[PDB]
DNA sequence: ATCGGATGTATATATCTGACACGTGCCTGGAGACTAGGGAGTAATCCCCTTGGCGGTTAAAACGCGGGGGACAGCGCGTACGTGCGTTTAAGCGGTGCTAGAGCTGTCTACGACCAATTGAGCGGCCTCGGCACCGGGATTCTCGA
DNA sequence: TCGAGAATCCCGGTGCCGAGGCCGCTCAATTGGTCGTAGACAGCTCTAGCACCGCTTAAACGCACGTACGCGCTGTCCCCCGCGTTTTAACCGCCAAGGGGATTACTCCCTAGTCTCCAGGCACGTGTCAGATATATACATCCGAT
């Protein structure tokens, strides 16, 4: 009982769990993991993240829109040399 | 609302090479997808041919030849084949 | 006069009216040749037999009667030649060619 | 008998639809000549059914339970012995029903005996299903195992593999009496009781049901069976379509239709037709619709002690109460033209009570860390001094209190200023899994135990839930729907208390708290005058007349006076004072709030 | 004396059966509060629709696999069969993504 | 034969920012290749801006929109900026 | 009325009338507005002056006054935008950045 | 002992990359020591390269009727490939 | 005599500060007239057009050496390898 | 370690030579006035689809462990590459001889854009059953201590 | 060291739901006209190209010593893997509310388009200074002997 109220939270880079890269890497075809590679793969899909999610919001403004469609980020991903097909 | 796809061709092509199969919804907006892509690569190839050239027109000459940029090698051959082929065929009917 | 199709005269499948038509409102140029449409249908036409005749190749290789996303993606990796073509392109639901390095295998 | 029900339990016949004259004109023989005024629903489908064409073809010329039975422990109310027979009654006419109690009834017990009667009067020991919400399968089985002792009754829980094990070696062996399932239970165990001829399917709060097209109804459709006992506590939702679902779960034969239904009863010309077959559609539901009411059968209690506290608001409380309002103040001086995102008005509303319950809820109050839990924050909050002193006169005079909070976070507070005040208490906020909810309530409600206080959340408190050994409920606070609230009162009002509920209600003076109640009660009284005769001097239509003013006009309770501006309570002040401008309020809002019950009346006040 | 597999073994298992799939291998609730914590510092108050959130986990997953493939090709021409940080700092740098 | 190009507006935009350096003859190129291939990316850019969101017509908002597309953080808020003070200006005249 | 460029009436140096005769005989869109051109020139001198000032600074290091190819690649490479919106791209004559690993240096 | 009037002479092109200029390359690119496989492999890459440009090059150059391959056609091609050069007009 | 290393870091320095062409120049003419005499024979180049495929064919032989360096540097070496460029050009997309 | 030596490099100076920054005429395209029309701005509806919350089942994630195999450091050894000198060869420069290729200027006509009217290919909605996605039991195979 | 245990491929029956088929509203195809565009033409001037030849000069070629580094082997030790247990939160099924995405109508104003007019920018020609070059000196670094 004297464990006091704390009410800590995850940063939601930290949803990325480990056993999620595992399997990612695990498709890449890798097999034996180092432990400090987890932290680099949750600085490198943030990065990833940004630099996409800034020109779909751009695109999103431009059309006086407030809901984020899947063709603004297929417009975005496109936009960086990332073609994706299957949402139009 | 009149949203045009090429669904309805792309299953026709498919009815005529593999007579018996089917193609899923998913893989079917892939298709369509692809279709589009390649349009616009080569529409947009041969608008900077035509721009590049001082002319203001997009002739078959123009497709041709961004049909010889854009794919590689042996499809290029086939594909201009058979563009041609289809070109004088409807050009004498 | 009875009307008869471009798609017909040409002998095509796909549309000619309507790429001619995307043609002429997509600033693409000023003016479109008639027998642009044509070659576009026609090369269009070609590509989507080609990926799906290998893609129809895969699902009976995997036992199934319908083109799935996976067996596109097989279709294009597999083939060395389109996979040129959609070098950047990432197919959803596509998965990933089975690959392992050999010095990873036991001995 | 294993053998005997092995024969009878088990799909023999495997048939899709069986009946062709008997059992379809026999009900609707029977219903004809109870009030048969039901007939455009039997020609249009004879009409568009060659089937029913036929079976209408034949329609132009064609225990009482006098006391509580012996078998089952003890005895039944007057009303659950006439609800017995009702069930009864029914089942000779091989029609079903809807039990539909108020809430807290005991109707289950009311189930329990029916199936008494089945098994031990009838002698048809059929296999009876009992779908149910997870929480309540427990106080299911408990309840057979305490009135009829002797029934083979087995939950339906754990994971895949003791699942398989029990319906292989029991439910496959026909080894049983009833199973309990959850929804959940009965959606994944689909063919298992699939191939059984179900005697009778029984369901729990069959709200879930009141969706047609749910995955739920729709795997209970092919449930192949002859009878069911539908059971939904709250009131049935004036809205049509949730009936006809209703009803036509319980009688696919008649209620066969929606559009017909709808077009004979709903979609009319002029309302005034629908508005006169009101009256039809009593008519028609009354003979299967038993339904009863705690107020006109049960006065088996003290009725209620409805206290209120009108507490003050401290000086931090005030602090932190300007800091929200000068983060605030635009979107509540008035508007920008009344362009204000309704849900920016929400937040603002969520922050002012966050800021009335109790500013620690927001980071950076405390002082200084580390923390030391101490009486500094019992005087950070007027609210919890209030409380602090009600509970050091409570405890010791000798009482049991169930206090229902909003949100977790004040159940953190109040459960780490209780181990200061080093009183045993348990939470049963939603967090808290099975076999632990259950071990805390059966820890409280044991026989003489440590545990006093007792505390909850509302939406995870009131379901299926029986605190009863406390008295005093005293809320934290309130939400806007005063039958949750009700609910989580009556936690402890209902069935075999023995001593009077004692309800009490903090409330923040001069703050947007107050208007709570008031609103509360506006939306809390209009609801009654509908209910015995369908209409008073509401002239109020208004319903507030909007939310986006509503609520501005809610905020600005308190708007001029923070804006512009060891402190004991006293508690017994505060109670005459309270509750004397409580009786007040209630003399005022009794006149069917004549005076100004909205009125949309308000103004900008956060001017600067 | 249970059973174990050697170092190694189950590691390959598990290529075969994720080389040979095609379903997200990211939670999706997890990628969803991300992609939502990142996009409020760009605009305030966004909708999301469902099949943006699903092309960019499709995007991301596809992109960090192809990271992984070629950090393996690094390490393995260090004549290691594991993979260190150095490894993707090395596959990102040569990619031109730095 | 009249081959225009932008050297003379940026050899006055030299001469305001150092104004004592000059600029050889390729490294001017080099400039007016720059400015070609810049015009060239916010032109294409606001283009397809403007046929997403079926508009026939190329504003300043879709200039706007294509600058901070293509521009890098610092390089994109205050060429924004500029643009901005720009055409208040000239539509305050 | 005497003529004045649209130009000096915006306040700018670029050419404000060529950049407005591009946009329209560019096959960009149907319909051109009026500020359009004013806001893509300005665009356009500010990426100039940066880059030029920058150049500059580069070229006085070297005790020269002139800007030359090499002085541009310097400028361009060493700082972290315009190495980022002209990654791609190679300037001719520009060199390379000195740099040499450390890992290299002798002991 | 005649038959001289056969060429037999001029080896390959691609040894015209001398082995020197491969070490200035690799000096520019900032690198100490050497093998001596490089060599060969550096003349494949450059090979390789050459033959994409060329091929998009003489494609534009053939589109537009003529025979003779300026500037202008082989930056269109590196553009196309990705690879834009400043300088040579564009 | 020169310690070896000496004259190689030396070497890197004067080559890392000037900017000519390090290739000579009919050497590499003639290999471009000779790898373009199969796609179309009587073909003609400008000048202008041969010092554009130089300027970009030594542009993209330095940055490969600069990852091939690295690859090198990885793989606790100094010396490069044929490895190394194999390895480069796969990473980079190329193969 | 330190010190002299020998080489390579940075620094200051005079010389040139060729590209840059200037001025001049002129002609074309940018600006000023004006008209007509259609795109898009603004308002008002509508209902789709996002949000936001809840409770359950169960699979996945987290944790701690035991142990051996892979990473890393150290040693040795042979080889292959670097440094430097001498030798040879090819690039670069200049000069010859002629000719086509490619870029600038007018007249035709046939082909692509526009407008009217009209039907019929294609889109949408709605069904229905065959391929596919479960689920279970069986033989096959493959890994790993004895 | 082959037999034990765990994982895999295969067949058989089940259920379910998504693709393919069918039926009913609308723009590509038919005519008629007609205007620029872009093929054809001549003319005119600068580059490329294909056989040579002569010359200077630096760079490429080749070679011998040696050295330090690549590479293999050994040890060691600790970090990562497989695994079993416990906890947690994701997914799913669900319900309720309301923002806002998408559509329709009107109107008006801004853009296109034509005519007139004029001045800015482009080619041409030109004079001098910025920077490259070649010397001589100072001095900065590396290297070996002590
Ligand atoms: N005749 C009775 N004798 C004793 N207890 C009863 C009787 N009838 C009802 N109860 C009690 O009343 C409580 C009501 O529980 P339940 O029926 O689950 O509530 P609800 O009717 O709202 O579902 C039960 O705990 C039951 O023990
Ligand atoms: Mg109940």
């Amino acid at each position: 009982g004297a464990k006091r109220h704390r009410k800590v939270l995850r940063d939601n880079i930290q949803g990325i769990t480990k056993p999620a890269i595992r399997r990612l890497a695990r498709r890449g075809g890798v097999k034996r993991i180092s432990g400090l590679i987890y932290e680099e793969t949750r600085g490198v899909l943030k990065v990833f993240l940004e630099n996409v999610i800034r020109d779909a919001v751009t695109y999103t403004e431009h059309a006086k829109r407030k809901t984020v469609t899947a063709m603004d980020v297929v417009y975005a991903l496109k936009r960086q040399g990332r073609t994706l097909y299957g949402f139009g | 609302t009149r949203k045009e796809s090429y669904a309805i061709y792309v299953y026709k092509v498919l009815k005529q090479v593999h007579p018996d199969t089917g193609i899923s919804s998913k893989a079917m907006s892939i298709m369509n997808s692809f279709v589009n892509d390649v349009f616009e690569r080569i529409a947009g190839e041969a608008s900077r041919l035509a721009h590049y050239n001082k002319r203001s027109t997009i002739t078959s000459r123009e497709i041709q030849t961004a049909v010889r940029l854009l794919l590689p090698g042996e499809l290029a051959k086939h594909a201009v084949s058979e563009g041609t082929k289809a070109v004088t065929k409807y050009t004498s009917a | 006069a009875k009307a008869k199709t471009r798609s017909s005269r040409a002998g095509l499948q796909f549309p000619v009216g309507r790429v001619h038509r995307l043609l002429r409102k997509g600033n693409y140029a000023e003016r479109v040749g008639a027998g642009a449409p044509v070659y576009l249908a026609a090369v269009l036409e070609y590509l989507t037999a080609e990926i799906l005749e290998l893609a129809g190749n895969a699902a009976r290789d995997n036992k199934k009667t319908r083109i799935i996303p996976r067996h596109l993606q097989l279709a294009v990796r597999n083939d060395e030649e389109l996979n040129k073509l959609l070098g950047r392109v990432t197919i959803a639901q596509g998965g990933v060619l089975p690959n392992i390095q050999s010095v990873l295998l036991p001995k | 008998d294993p053998e005997s029900n092995k024969k009878r339990y088990l799909l023999k016949d495997a048939n899709g639809k069986k009946f062709d004259l008997e059992g379809t004109t026999k009900r609707f023989e029977h219903l004809l000549s109870l009030s048969g005024l039901f007939k455009h629903f039997i020609e249009s489908k004879a009409a568009k059914d060659p089937k029913f064409r036929q079976v209408l073809d034949v329609l132009e010329e064609n225990f009482q339970f006098r006391e509580s039975p012996a078998y089952v422990n003890g005895q039944l109310r007057p009303y659950q012995i006439q609800g017995v027979n009702w069930l009864v009654s029914l089942h000779k006419n091989k029609i079903a029903g809807i039990l539909a109690d108020e809430m807290g009834l005991g109707k289950t017990l009311q189930t329990i005996s029916f199936l008494g009667y089945l098994r031990y009067i009838e002698k048809i020991p059929g296999p009876f299903l009992v779908i149910a919400p997870k929480s309540t399968l427990n106080n299911w089985l408990r309840e057979i195992n305490r009135w009829t002792p002797d029934v083979n009754a087995f939950i339906l829980q754990g994971d895949k593999e003791e699942r398989a094990e029990l319906i292989q070696k029991k439910l496959l062996g026909c080894d049983f009496d009833v199973v309990i399932a959850s929804y959940e239970i009965i959606i994944r165990e689909k063919s298992p009781l699939k191939k059984i001829n179900w005697e009778y399917i029984i369901i729990d709060e069959a709200h879930r049901i009141k969706n047609e097209e749910s995955m739920l109804s729709q795997v209970l459709r092919e449930f192949t069976s002859r009878n069911r006992l539908l059971i939904t506590g709250t009131p049935l939702q004036n809205n049509l379509h949730e009936l006809w679902a209703l009803l036509n779960f319980l009688l696919p034969d008649i209620f066969s239709d929606a559009q017909d239904f709808d077009d004979w009863f709903s979609s009319e010309s002029t309302e005034e037709d629908q508005d006169k077959i009101v009256k039809q559609l009593h008519t028609v539901l009354q003979p299967f619709l038993l339904r009863r009411i705690k107020s006109d059968v049960e006065t088996s209690l003290l009725p209620k002690k409805e206290l209120n506290l009108y507490v003050g608001m401290s000086s931090m409380q005030k602090k932190w109460y300007k800091k929200i309002l000068e983060k605030d103040l635009d979107a509540v001086n008035g508007s920008n033209g009344s362009k204000e995102s309704k849900t920016r008005l929400l937040n603002i509303m969520m922050q002012l009570r966050k800021c009335c319950n109790h500013p620690y809820l927001f980071d950076g109050a405390e002082p200084g860390p580390p923390y030391t839990t101490d009486e500094h924050l019992v005087y950070n909050a007027a609210k919890l001094q209030v409380l602090d002193k009600l509970l050091k006169k409570l405890k010791e005079e000798g009482s049991r209190v169930l206090i229902f909070s909003q949100m977790s976070r004040l159940l953190d507070i109040l459960e780490d200023y209780c181990y200061f005040r080093n009183y045993e208490y348990c939470r049963i906020d939603g967090s808290t899994a099975h076999e632990d909810r259950i071990q805390a309530i059966d820890d409280y409600n044991a026989p003489d135990s440590k545990k006093f206080v007792f505390l909850l959340t509302t939406r995870a408190g009131g379901l299926g839930i029986n605190l009863t050994s406390a008295d005093v409920v005293v809320l934290y606070d309130s939400d806007w729907n005063p039958q949750a609230d009700l609910q989580a009162m009556d936690r402890a009002h209902r069935i075999g208390q023995k001593k009077q509920v004692k309800v009490f209600r903090l409330v923040t003076d001069n703050s947007v708290e107050e208007k709570i109640l008031e609103r509360a009660t506006q939306k809390l009284r209009l609801d009654q005058l509908v209910i015995q005769q369908n209409r008073t001097s509401l002239k109020k239509k208004e319903n507030k007349a909007d939310s986006k003013d509503a609520l501005l006009s809610m905020i600005q309770h308190g708007a001029a006076d923070v804006f512009k501006s060891g402190d004991d309570i006293d508690l017994d002040e505060l109670l005459l004072k309270s509750e004397n401008k409580t009786k007040s309020l209630n003399a005022k809002y009794e006149t069917l709030g004549l005076d100004d019950l909205q009125k949309f009346n308000q103004d900008s006040a956060y001017e600067w | 004396k249970p059973h174990r597999y050697r170092p190694g073994t189950v590691a390959l298992r598990e290529i075969r059966r994720y080389q040979k799939s095609t379903e997200l291998l990211i939670r999706k609730l997890p990628f969803q509060r991300l992609v939502r914590e990142i996009a409020q510092d760009f605009k305030t108050d966004l909708r999301f629709q469902s099949s943006a959130v699903m092309a960019l986990q499709e995007a991301s997953e596809a992109y960090l696999v192809a990271l992984f493939e070629d950090t393996n090709l690094c390490a393995i021409h260090a004549k290691r069969v594991t993979i260190m940080p150095k490894d993707i700092q090395l596959a990102r740098r040569i990619r031109g993504e730095r």
